[PDB]
């Protein structure tokens, strides 16, 4: 069927060619062997190829192979051909990624906002980009039109931590107070109190926020009841990070310490000793906490036992960005290095430096399977070849990156890419680049 | 112990059992349908002799690439052979030996591969390349 379908309709009749008299499905379970690549070319071989490596099917898993899990639906020319959903769909990947890596990057959709002000935190949920500045204000933008659609103006003080849920933004200030916002009224839902000190940082999970504050304590917040459902303490200095998995409750504070709580019961189930500075950085798999500190290190630690898995050194300085993902841990570095982690083994698959390496400091890094995309100091958004560990290419470069313009967070969809960038100084307009890597389609 | 499948040639093959039972379709006409002679309309004694000779010898491995070393027609036969032995083993080796005779790119190479004239006209060639571009 569909590969059917299509000889009795294209005739594509007579082929002196080994597959093309394999019976149908054989010739299918041939070419299943082949990858994409291969494929597209075979694909280009002759009609009746062509048709054949056109099995839906044969890419609905080639899709699942770079995990696409949802098909593309294009939507007229002469002699007919039933497009596979997958195999655009995986087109529309590699192209993308294609795009991303040598992708002539487009100008991207400037995002005046937030104006001499520094964008404190990012987030990018679908469309919807949501910068977070000290400026006390947090702005939803359209990654698509780039227009602003709201600014979350209701913090006195600095917005400092963000999360974002579809329509559900909460902010976390310097005014000491949480903000759950609706992305799309812009309105301030709740004021969480409870936090003393500045809201640093705030991990949100489902219906929930637990937010690090300098106040030495985290709160667990019901975004939807605007209730404070539990308050850690237990750290001496200020929770810098904040992981929530719904279940435990990872946090990373100035005092060295990287503590694992069941929100629940407002107990500390660990207290990660292992870094001797302040733990800037916090992810959790739920499995594993990877705290980075100042302390240079990344103590990759077994939630469950609090037990130091993994003490990854190597970086010279302060870990600010870090995505886990798999087991695959990605580390932003004061030191200018981004490094890419197998925390399962402890080994440092890559380290992203070279002649293309961030001259300053690492501030933020998106990664996937593919990429490493990684902003800094010196104003530029580098894409790295995860796999090779290889620089790309720059994907942004602020031509005052040097002179003071600096691009703070990123986040990156599959398609596009969001940058906090500006500078301390006048020489970058505070602004959000959307970078978008999509393709026509 | 051992039993006897006649291949479409007409010849009886005095494999052991188990060695052909990698055959399901054998081994269903053995052990199911019970064929004193299991008749194998679809392969040929030459083939089934083939088969038979990968089975009693049971990523490419380091053998089955030599044993597929022959040509083309063979192969083929061997795909069916094995797809209508259902032979999963043997198929895959096969299929994959014809796959890795297109792993290499190039529609142009895939062609001097499996013979193949580019029907694809002016536009469609185009079209072709445009959608499969890389």
């Amino acid at each position: 069927t569909q590969v059917k379908h299509m000889m009795q309709v294209i005739e594509p009749q007579f082929q002196r060619d080994f597959i093309s008299l394999l019976p149908k499905e054989l010739a299918l379970y041939v070419l299943s062997f082949l990858e994409p690549k291969d494929l597209l070319q075979a694909a280009q071989t002759c009609r009746y190829w062509r048709i054949l490596a056109e099995d839906n099917l044969l890419w609905r898993e080639k899709c699942k192979e770079e995990g696409i899990d949802e098909p593309l639906h294009i939507k007229v020319i002469k002699p007919g051909f039933i497009h596979s959903p997958w195999k655009s769909a995986y087109i529309r990947q590699h192209r993308i990624d294609t795009n991303w890596r040598r992708g002539e990057l487009k100008s991207p959709k400037v995002l005046k906002g937030h104006d001499d002000h520094v964008i404190t935190c990012l987030q990018f949920c679908g469309n919807r980009i949501v910068s977070g500045s000290d400026d006390n204000t947090l702005k939803v933008w359209s990654a698509v039109t780039g227009k602003c659609l709201r600014t979350l103006v209701g913090h006195t003080g600095g917005v400092w931590s963000s999360q974002m849920r579809d329509n559900i933004i909460i902010s976390g200030s310097t005014d000491r107070t949480l903000k759950v916002w609706n992305a799309e009224t812009g309105e301030c839902i709740h004021t969480l109190y409870g936090h003393t000190s500045t809201v640093r940082c705030m991990h949100l999970h489902e219906k929930r926020v637990v937010s690090g504050s300098r106040d030495a304590t985290l709160r667990v917040w019901d975004i939807e009841t605007g209730q404070c459902l539990h308050v850690l303490m237990g750290h001496v200095a200020a929770v810098r990070c904040v992981q929530y998995d719904g279940r435990r409750v990872v946090s990373g504070a100035y005092d060295f310490m990287v503590k694992v709580w069941d929100p629940e019961t407002e107990t500390c189930l660990h207290t990660l000793q292992g870094h001797t500075n302040r733990v800037y950085s916090l992810q959790f798999d739920g499995i594993h906490v990877v705290s980075g500190s100042l302390d240079t290190s990344i103590r990759v630690w077994d939630v469950e036992t609090g037990n130091c898995i993994h003490t990854l050194t190597g970086h010279q300085s302060l870990t600010s960005g870090m995505e886990l993902k798999d087991n695959i841990l990605v580390s932003g570095n004061a030191d200018s290095t981004v490094k890419i982690w197998d925390i399962k083994t402890g080994q440092c698959l890559q380290t992203l430096q070279g002649p293309n390496k961030h001259q300053s400091a690492v501030t933020c890094l998106q990664f996937n399977k593919n990429f490493v995309i990684t902003s800094s100091d010196d104003g530029t958004v580098k894409l790295w070849d995860l796999k090779t560990g290889e620089f790309i290419r720059n994907l942004v470069t602020l031509e005052s990156g040097g002179s003071g313009g600096v691009v703070w967070r990123i986040r990156a969809s599959n398609t596009k890419l969001v940058c906090a960038v500006g500078s301390r100084n006048g020489t970058e307009e505070t602004k959000l680049l959307v970078l978008d890597f999509d393709v026509d389609m | 112990p051992s039993i006897k499948l006649q291949s479409s040639d007409g010849e009886i093959f005095e494999v052991d059992v188990e060695i052909a039972k990698q055959s399901v379709t054998i081994k269903t006409m053995l052990e199911d349908l019970g064929m004193d002679p299991v008749p194998l309309p679809n392969v040929n004694a030459a083939i089934l002799k083939k088969v038979i000779q990968w089975c009693t010898h049971h990523d490419i491995p380091v053998w089955d690439q030599e044993f597929l070393k022959v040509d083309q027609g063979t192969l083929f036969e061997l795909i069916l052979a094995a797809n209508y032995l259902d032979i999963k083993g043997l198929l895959d080796v096969t299929c994959k030996t014809v796959a890795n005779m297109i792993k290499g790119k190039t529609p142009e190479e895939i062609r001097k591969t499996f013979n193949i004239k580019n029907d694809f006209t002016e536009e469609e060639e185009a079209q072709v390349r445009k959608e499969n571009q890389w």
